[PDB]
RNA sequence: AGUGAUCUAGAAAGAGAUCCACCUACUCAUGU
């Protein structure tokens, strides 16, 4: 890297286990397959809720959101 | 689709690995196996993990819960 | 758009809310770095709050 | 999308689309040149004052060159 | 020394097996 910039929460500080120094930054993103799987999961939450109570729709949203 | 020579090389490298690691084979579980009821209660807690929260039970799920 | 008469208190809320959590997260660092790079008064506020702490 | 930042449409994202800006962001050579200059000057002089014939000017120029050479070792 | 960038929005009839995380937990010998 040209300029060492402190970055977002989604980066990882890769400490070298030899010299105990942060020597690399692993940047994280969520893979597109898992994003499409989460979209399909929220779509399944909508679709299985034909005639379902509102609290159970909220609990399904909380379950998939926490997951 | 597997040729016999491929199958013999597969079996040869598996014998080579499992003898390079000095791997003793897994025995059949005896009549008086030591950890046996703990393996059984693990394999049944694995099965009741499906049936702890659900309400709608068909013939097969009710039958295996009785098992 | 907080004036100078509350910026030290805002930095103290940022400190005392970073310390609520179980472990240290980078969120408060990224926050404080952008706050320092915005204006000189926030940098003087972080000087005064490190000395205060 | 003002400045190419915003959405294609507010419809579709189900957001407000309220995009707001972030407040967080050599010596020998020289000698030679001199000699050349001198020669040029001589030529000019000749042109100015009685040197329609070439032999004269050429002669004088040659002499000048020789002198220059003598001067520089 | 910082402005500024703000979708939605409801009526009729019809439909529809739901299937899953928000409370901690262990120390007497009356004698000889």
């Amino acid at each position: 890297m040209e300029e060492v910039v402190s970055n977002d929460e989604g980066v990882w500080d890769l400490v070298d286990e030899r010299t105990k120094q942060r020597t690399a930054k692993a940047y994280l993103k969520v893979s597109e397959e898992e994003i499409k799987k989460f979209d399909s999961r929220i779509r399944g939450i909508l679709m299985a809720s034909g005639s379902t109570t509102f609290t159970k729709v909220a609990a399904k949203w909380n379950t998939s959101l926490i997951s | 689709e597997i040729t016999p020579e491929e199958a013999t090389t597969i079996f040869s490298v598996m014998v080579e690995w499992l003898e390079s690691r000095s791997f003793s084979p897994i025995p059949f579980p005896p009549l008086t196996y030591k950890n046996d009821t703990k393996i059984l209660v693990l394999a049944l807690e694995d099965l009741k993990d499906v049936y702890a929260s659900k309400v709608r039970l068909n013939a097969s799920e009710r039958e295996e819960l009785a098992l | 758009k907080i004036a100078n008469n509350l910026k030290k208190s805002v930095v103290d809320i940022i400190i005392k809310s970073s310390l609520q959590e179980s472990t240290f997260s980078k969120f408060y660092s990224i926050l404080s770095e952008r706050m320092i790079t915005f204006h000189r008064s926030w940098q003087t506020a972080y000087n005064e709050t490190f000395e205060q702490n | 999308s003002y400045n190419g930042i915003g959405l294609k449409s507010a419809k579709g994202s189900s957001t407000s689309g309220h995009v707001q800006r972030s407040l967080a962001s050599i010596e020998t050579h020289m000698e030679k040149r001199e000699i050349e200059v001198q020669v040029s000057e001589l030529r000019d002089r000749l042109e100015e004052e009685e040197t329609l014939s070439e032999e004269q000017i050429d002669k004088k120029c040659e002499a000048l060159r020789a002198k220059l050479t003598n001067e520089w070792q």
